[PDB]
């Protein structure tokens, strides 16, 4: 969950 | 894929930014930020930068890395605090 969010931030450029 | 942890990816981004700093204080920033790189994967950006033959593109990737790193730090702040 949280780890996935961090990955998106540094991968998909997501806000988190 | 690199399968690198969030912290590991952030460290690499910082190293790239330090290696080739981009103030963008000049008007060169305009017309470059318009590029959409936030949709490019970390691995894709890494390869793009290495294969980048244009200064404008290089700056674009640097900008994406900085923005991505900023968001990452903010996210960690939320989980770490508040």
């Amino acid at each position: 969950i949280e780890n996935d969010e961090a990955f998106a931030i540094l991968d998909g450029g997501a806000p988190g | 894929r690199p399968k690198m942890t969030p912290e590991q990816m952030a460290k690499e981004m910082s190293e790239f930014l330090s290696r080739g700093p981009a103030v963008l204080a000049t008007k060169a920033a305009a017309g470059t930020k318009k590029y959409d790189l936030s949709k490019w994967k970390y691995a894709e950006l890494r390869d793009t930068i290495n294969t980048s033959c244009d200064i404008e593109l290089l700056a674009a990737c640097r900008e994406e890395f900085h923005r991505r790193l900023k968001v990452y730090h903010a996210w960690k702040s939320k989980n770490k605090k508040r």
